[PDB]
């Protein structure tokens, strides 16, 4: 329970529901956050505008 | 009066249309456009090939066997020839002597050096090579290390050498190589490891010079005892970057241009360094090279896991530029009965040897035409304005003139 | 190997890896006779677990790779994806130890002690 349950969800890779923008998600295999292009499909909360925030909320 | 009622109600409906059109622009949509492009030339691709056998038997020394014998299943964990060995008479005698480590002092050992030295030599494999009627030679092939070991790339276009071109469809305008896969040099197979296989032949990958090979994953095979024809079609796929699409242009981690294969090799390298504290000898970077014990215990399993099982560690962003080669393969037999003695005598081998070891490979294009599949921006600024002004005319009757009138009036 | 243990710890714990390295008598995977506290007792059972892996199953717990899955709940940390007895066994050793670490209290005064104590 050290990090929120949504940290373990796959971000919506390649899904376009609008503009693609720089984003960061927690990668549960690397156990750290990783850049990706977010297309506004708000399927879950595993996406952050900054690397640091992602690593704050989810890294642990 | 009621006119003003109808004018503003009509204008309200015009407003909701313009909001639709404007919100749609900010989706940055795209459509995909197909095109057949006629061409006077094509850049011939790079062609990477590997022997399926990684180490030449006659090049394995007592020291090699000491360090790498267990990895290659030639030795058990007691550094001895296993009783579950399945060898002939003569090879066994050679290996039994080679495995005699009584009063032997081990010397330093390195897998990259072992691959470079014991791996098959293009100078012996390449019996002949022609490209567009011109004779080529071992110097036209660049050494590249892959999971197969010491492999070779024709037309790599690296080190300041220019890329070659084709100008007509058909076999005469491509590559033809004759190879000896050298089965008498194949390492005896006594067990199952990642470094050995049950198969004889080569693995081949045809790819853009801008992308490294991933030949264990993405190659095709070619068998001894055949001439194999590979008829190719070039296909160029173009994707849009953000905000329209999600393609990646460059990267500044181990390679110049970005490609899926570059991404995968970066990931694989990071993964091995992270989990094993070492890199396999074909991977880029600075980490120390895995010892044979590390290959067996940590590196092979970790790479296998990543390449087969893992679903999350590496997820690669699509590149903006992809060149794909569609391929149609077919085969005829070599040697004919009528030509076997000629080949045996010309290469000083028996006729049976020729039949088990020689292959010919032809790689050429069906036609110069390449297909392009491209994402295009679907609704740019121009399309937005001309649309809004076209709706203004529909709802009110407003013009470019009408506007500059009432804008000067107020 | 200890890279996977370190990762299991990051998976469940914000406590930097350095704080477990050279803590007490046993951390991490070192030998002694008497553990300084309960945290150090975790590593002791881990070392004892590795020792068992080597002697009974022929594993090389400090060299071998294994895989594991990080989940929302620490207790849901999963070892079942491994394809051999050795990889399963050792993965389980590290899993047990990482969970035990959660129960124990992190002292700062038995981290990097003098060999006098152990
Ligand atoms: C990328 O695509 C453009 C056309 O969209 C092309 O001119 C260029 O050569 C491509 N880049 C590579 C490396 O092939
Ligand atoms: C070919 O036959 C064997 C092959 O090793 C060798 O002893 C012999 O010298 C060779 N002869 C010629 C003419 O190449
Ligand atoms: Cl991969
Ligand atoms: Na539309
Ligand atoms: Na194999
Ligand atoms: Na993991």
């Amino acid at each position: 329970q050290i990090r929120p349950a949504f940290c373990y969800e796959d971000p919506p890779f390649f899904q376009k529901c609008g503009a693609f923008v720089d984003s960061y998600y927690f990668n549960r295999s690397r156990i750290t956050c990783v850049h990706f292009f977010y297309g506004q499909c708000d399927v879950n909360q595993n996406h952050f505008t900054t690397m640091s925030e992602c690593n704050r909320v989810c890294h642990g | 009066v009621v006119w003003a009622l109808c004018f503003m109600g009509s204008l309200a409906l015009l407003a909701l249309v313009c909001t639709n059109r404007i919100q749609y622009y900010f989706l940055y949509p795209h459509v995909t456009k197909l095109d057949e492009v006629a061409a006077t030339r094509l850049t011939f691709p790079a062609v990477t090939f590997c022997n399926l056998n990684e180490f030449r038997f006659s090049r394995v020394t007592k020291n090699d066997l000491y360090h790498a014998g267990e990895l290659l299943a030639l030795l058990n964990n007691r550094y001895e020839i296993p009783d579950t060995q399945t060898a002939d008479e003569k090879q066994l005698e050679i290996l039994q002597d080679k495995a005699n480590f009584r009063n032997f002092k081990p010397k330093p050992f390195n897998m990259l050096e072992f691959y470079d030295r014991a791996g098959h030599d293009i100078r012996e494999m390449l019996l002949s090579c022609f490209f567009r009627g011109e004779q080529c030679s071992p110097e036209d092939f660049k050494v590249v290390f892959t999971r197969y070991g010491k492999c070779y790339t024709f037309n790599a276009g690296q080190d300041g050498k220019p890329r070659l071109i084709t100008m007509k469809g058909g076999t005469g305008n491509g590559l033809e190589i004759m190879l000896d896969i050298q089965q008498d040099e194949y390492l005896p197979v006594w067990g199952e490891t990642d470094e050995t296989s049950f198969e004889a032949g080569i693995k081949v990958q045809i790819h853009s010079q801008d992308e490294p090979p991933l030949i264990d994953q993405l190659g095709f095979g070619v068998a001894p005892g055949f001439q194999t024809f590979v008829s190719c079609q070039e296909q160029r796929l173009i994707y849009l970057p953000p905000p329209w699409g999600d393609c990646k242009a460059t990267t500044g981690e181990f390679y110049d241009t970005y490609s899926i294969t570059a991404c995968r090799i970066d990931c694989e390298t990071r993964y091995l360094v992270e989990n094993c504290n070492c890199r396999m000898v074909h991977m880029p970077g600075d980490a120390p090279y895995c010892t044979p014990e590390q290959y067996k215990e940590c590196a092979d399993p970790a790479l296998d896991f990543l390449v087969e099982k893992d679903n999350e560690y590496c997820v690669c962003e699509m590149p903006c530029n992809v060149t794909r080669y569609g391929k149609e393969l077919s085969m005829v037999k070599i040697p004919s009965k009528a030509s076997a003695k000629y080949l045996a005598k010309k290469y000083n081998k028996s006729e049976q040897y020729i039949g088990e070891n020689i292959l010919v490979l032809d790689i050429f294009f069906e036609a110069l035409n390449y297909e392009t599949i491209e994402q295009k921006k679907a609704y740019e600024v121009a399309g937005l304005l001309g649309d809004i002004g076209g709706q203004m005319g529909l709802f009110i009757g407003a013009s470019i003139l009408t506007v500059l009138e009432l804008f000067d009036y107020a | 190997n200890l890279n996977q243990f370190r990762l299991m710890i990051k998976c469940t714990n914000d406590r930097v890896w350095a704080d477990f390295v050279d803590y007490g008598c046993y951390c991490v995977a070192r030998d002694s006779n008497t553990p300084v506290d309960d945290l150090d007792r975790c590593c002791q059972a881990q070392k004892q677990c590795y020792d068992e892996a080597v002697k009974v199953h022929g594993c090389k717990p400090l060299v071998m790779f294994y895989s594991f899955e990080c989940r929302y709940l620490a207790s849901d940390l999963d070892c079942s994806g491994n394809n051999t007895k050795c990889r399963n066994f050792v993965c389980n050793c590290d899993r047990t130890a990482t969970l035990c670490i959660l129960t124990a209290t992190y002292n700062r005064n038995n981290h990097k002690i003098d060999p006098s104590r152990c």
